[PDB]
């Protein structure tokens, strides 16, 4: 719950990358940084230093599936939690989601109470 | 199955 923990929103929308950094400065997160897609992620998570990643689920080049598994499947990023925000809520990713081992998954649009909800149980069940 | 589902219901087959 360090309000100093990094951030990486990632989402191929500017104006949702605008919403969610401010939904996280409303909840005391300063330390955001922002991604376009997957690969964008990755090379900002290869500098290391992150401690949390919002993605998006759909994005060119690289989507939220694939990023997490991406992550999940590296060593170094292994732990890292991932929190899914997309705008649809089909059943198969929630599984898919689940089955890569996304921390949480969120439906947008979405509320500074709905993301702190979500932010805390992950928190929780993690350690931070 | 292109089922929408509740924020209630994500969050019981998530955790
Ligand atoms: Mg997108």
């Amino acid at each position: 719950a360090d309000k100093e923990l990094k951030f990486l929103v990632v989402d191929d929308f500017s104006t949702m990358r605008r919403i969610v950094r401010n939904l996280l400065k409303e909840l005391g997160f300063n330390n955001v940084e922002e991604a376009e897609d997957g690969v964008d992620a990755l090379n900002k998570l290869q500098a290391g230093g992150y401690g949390f990643v919002i993605s998006d689920w759909n994005m060119p080049n690289m989507d939220g599936l694939e990023l997490l598994k991406t992550i999940r499947a590296d060593g170094a990023m292994s732990a890292l939690p991932v929190l899914m925000v997309t705008a649809e809520a089909k059943k198969e990713n929630i599984i898919a989601a689940a089955q890569a081992g996304a921390s949480g998954y969120v439906v947008k649009p979405f509320t500074a109470a709905t993301l702190e909800e979500k932010l805390n149980k992950i928190f929780e069940k993690l350690g931070m | 199955g292109d089922s929408i589902l509740s924020q209630a219901e994500i969050d019981a087959l998530l955790n």
